RNA sequence: CGUGAACCUUUACUAUAGCUUGGUAUUGAGAUUUGAUUAAUUAAUUAGGUUUCUAACUUAUAGAAAUAUGAGGAGAGUGCCAGGU
RNA sequence: UUUCCUGGGUAAAGGUCGUCUUCCCAGGGUUAGUCGGCCCCUAAGGCAAAGCUGAAAAGUGUAGUCGAUGGGAAACGGGUUAAUAUUCCCGUACCUCUUAUAGUUUCGAUGGAGUGACGCAUGAGGUUAACUACUGCUAGGCGAUGGUUGUCCUAGUUUAAGCAUUAAGGCGAUGAUCUUAAUAGGAAAAUCCGUUAAGAGAGCUAAGAUGUGAUGAUGAGUGCUAUUUAGGUAGCAUGAAAUGUAGGUAGUCAAGGUGCCAAGAAAUAGCUUCUAAGGUUAGGCUAUAAGGGACCGUACCGCAAACCGACACAGGUAGGUGGGAUGAAAAUUCUAAGGCGCGCGAGAGAAUCCACGUUAAGGAACUCUGCAAAAUACGUACGUAACUUCGGGAUAAGUACGACCUAAGCAAUUAGGUAGCAUAAAAAUGGUCCAAACGACUGUUUACCAAAAACACAGGUCUCUGCAAAUCUGUAAAGAGAAGUAUAGGGACUGACACCUGCCCGGUGCUAGUAAACGGCUAAGGUAGCCGGGUAAGUUCCGACGAAUGGUGUAACGAUUU
RNA sequence: UAAUAGAGGCGAUACCAGGGGAAGUGAACCAUCUAAGUACCCUGAGGAAAAGAAAUCAAAGAGAUUCCCUUAGUAGUGGCGA
């Protein structure tokens, strides 16, 4: 069965991308929290896919 | 013009009719200065909400860029080269090369033919083609494709078939019955072009089958009696309902004879009697 | 069952989008008689009715803008107040 | 994202065991001018100075700039390593340019124009990889057991890009290159305006074929040393064994040709060409010689224990190759190359559960229901009703034949002989008819209990809207509608087609009227139409409410109901 | 276009000022009200901010602004219900 994740990758990188986060207002947003709580991964660019 | 009607062989193509194209110069792809690729556009705006519905994907086509201000050409005669094909509208498309070596595309009236020598201006003679501002057309002519503010083009009627009547003339304005039918006032000194339009029998058409349909771009009308109530004012359908209301539009608007003209526009200085039921 | 929750409907109640009417600001100058009121038909104001000219204002074309030309018009549009839906 | 290769090891983990693993540890492994990106271009789309609109935050949106699944310069064959190759090497091509040399002349822009540039259906025709039909030709065998050194058997007989040669076919003489006069083009032009007076002009495109590439490479095999399960296998040498005919698939020619209407991307790239400000070796073109290749991806899995399903999961998973025999075919079955023998097994077979095979007599008597099974099935012929919109119904129904050998015959098939219980001998491959209900029919939906009579639908009717339209989303601007224009757009209603669709304006909507409005039938009381048979035995079935939330019929159609 | 000068963003899941401004509740319902200028959003800077030297308080004779103790659950307000 086809399911929910068919994983592509410009599709990840375009949209929860860090320059998709910094593109606006509620991104930042969330750079902040995630960097305040100290995370390890900040964006999907964290992971090395182009 | 002509109906092409169809032998049933199938159960769809009892009631299929298509026009006959005899009356065009056929075996044409349309001039590659004067057209471009464009998308099909389904009614969704700039927002991307749907704002009509029931707009899909019909068959792809090209855009002709047609030329319904003949204004900055005054005095140059043209020949007619070729009678076209238009998926964008209606009528057909007759395309004018100008004796400058400037062409163009205009909507092919009624009658006119391959070779014919078309000029516009005050001092064009009265031929079927020609373009003139209403003040040089005689009373008792049908002209189309009218202006409705000058330096504006054609913006009044324009689609296959169509005519307006010329009725009478006073101070600054022309009186016109359009038709729809109603009896307008025009300002004299916008154009207009002489004769009806051609392609009449295009609305003669039986269309035949649900597919056609699709490819012209019309996506499925679902009524209101087959919704729910939450989706349209007359929905509850159990059991073959008539919406248990008086008929209303999908966003509660009334529908059976519901006057929704502007009760103050502007407008409303220029016509004299408006259209009948 | 709980003076539960949510949804839906209606000629249930109460608000309100939107629509519509009036007044006013935007909003000027003319002509005319419909009057009321005040005194002596006359005179001073005022609501209107029928019309006019464009400079306010807004439609078309050219222009980045300015600006110009061709048409409407103190209307319309937009605020505020009030009356209906 | 190291899972790849080599070596070592078995805490765990592998549904068991394990010397093994995609497990663990160490080491090693991905070489580009020709591939895919990067790049120069644009589709949808996103951002967007200015302008405009909004408490803010922003929303719209022009000039522009980004955005591939698209369009644009260049390469093929073979070999080598424990693992990597159109990337290294061997052999052999091609495209871009930096400088210089020598035949030299109009170059120069984000600007203008052309090319770029396109659909579907559909034959037929020209050649062709693979493949078999046959023969030569090489290599081996010449067969524990009847015959088999010859119409014997088995295997192979291979080889590209590019260059050179030519040219099936298509488009062409109705004009396809060009040579000048005029220039209402917006930068103005010796190009484009393809608009007009001439009158010189048939070529363009193109698979394929041959040679070269190539005495090269490859090569079934044969030859030495080691290994050995006595079977072949690791290095290592050597070897055209036809670049034969016939048939011809899939491309390709072909973005072709012929027809149809639903009339079938853009480009500021590339190619070609044009002129301004500026230039007159400053450049450019035609050649030669020399060297300049960016940056990144490059292993492996990729129909699966390596991707997505919590799993080493009976799932999903793009595209190009698709052998041979049978056959019309990519069906069915068998089989080559190649890849595997499902990561708990072994004894006994009790009942029983589940999935199947076979059957005396009867043949739906079982059961809510011919549910499920059974059976029918192909090819070639004969023969096909009622009804009907004359299209259909229809493969209606029903009937005959099919092997092998010989002969006839282009072949289907015919005739004779012969064999069997069976002779479309396996598998795959429709059960049909009659009557009724509803829906016209293709189709679509309740992802995960409803695939239907529901929706959709062609058609018809009513109503709204004159274009800075109505309408819809927004406080707005603005956009959609629409680069559209009443033969149009929006909404409601009905639902192919045929006959009909009547009465009522009190009430409620709409602008006294309007019912193809909500609705009713005193405002007006509804017009048309809508026991018999079957069975021995039949609460089923068949025959004797209500008119545009539609009434009554109807050919054809249906994974519908009876 | 040129010239310098001051800003962009982050940090304090704190504080302050300005703008926007609910809903769960209580009133044993609810619509007034309450919760409440609460949460939160947005625009600003500072080390504090804001405010700050009376056209004021208020019937006492005081004398800028702000923060405490009292006045005081008082004076009033409230479908005079909470």
């Amino acid at each position: 069965m086809k399911r929910t994740y068919q994983p592509s990758r410009v599709k990840r990188n375009r949209k929860f991308g860090f320059r998709a986060r910094m593109k606006t207002k509620g991104g930042r947003l969330i750079l902040s929290r995630r960097r305040a709580k100290g995370r390890m991964k900040l964006t999907v660019s964290d992971e090395k896919k182009k | 013009m002509g109906i092409k009607t169809y032998k049933p062989k199938t159960s769809s193509l009892r009631y299929k009719t298509t026009l006959s194209f005899d009356d065009l110069s056929k075996g044409n792809d349309p001039l590659k200065s004067l057209t471009k690729g464009k998308k099909f556009k389904s009614g969704r705006d700039s927002s991307g909400r749907i704002s009509i519905r029931r707009r899909g994907g019909g068959h792809k086509r090209k855009y002709r860029l047609i030329d319904f201000n003949r204004r900055d050409k005054f005095s140059i005669p043209a020949r007619v080269a070729s009678i076209e094909y238009d998926p964008n509208r209606s009528a057909n498309i007759a395309l004018l090369v100008y004796k400058d070596g400037e062409k163009r595309y205009i909507i092919s009236p009624k009658g006119i033919k391959v070779g014919d020598v078309l000029e516009s201006g005050p001092n064009a003679p009265i031929k079927i083609g020609n373009a003139l501002p209403l003040e040089n057309i005689p009373i008792g002519r049908t002209v189309h494709n009218i202006e409705l503010n000058v330096g504006k083009g054609g913006q009044l009627i324009r689609s296959a078939g169509g005519y307006a009547m010329i009725l009478a003339s006073d101070g600054n304005y022309v009186t016109v019955k359009l038709s729809s039918g109603e009896m307008r006032l025009i300002f004299k000194k916008c154009i207009a072009t002489i004769g009806e339009i051609g392609n009449e029998d295009y609305a003669n058409i039986s269309i035949g089958k649900a597919g056609k349909s699709r490819w012209l771009g019309r996506r499925p009308k679902v009524r209101g009696v087959a919704m729910n109530p939450v989706d349209h004012p007359h929905g509850g359908g159990e059991g073959k309902t008539s919406g248990g209301r008086h008929p209303v539009s999908p966003w509660g608007q009334p529908t059976k004879g519901y006057k929704t003209r502007k009760k103050k526009r502007y407008s409303d200085k220029f016509i004299i009697k408006r259209r009948n039921k």
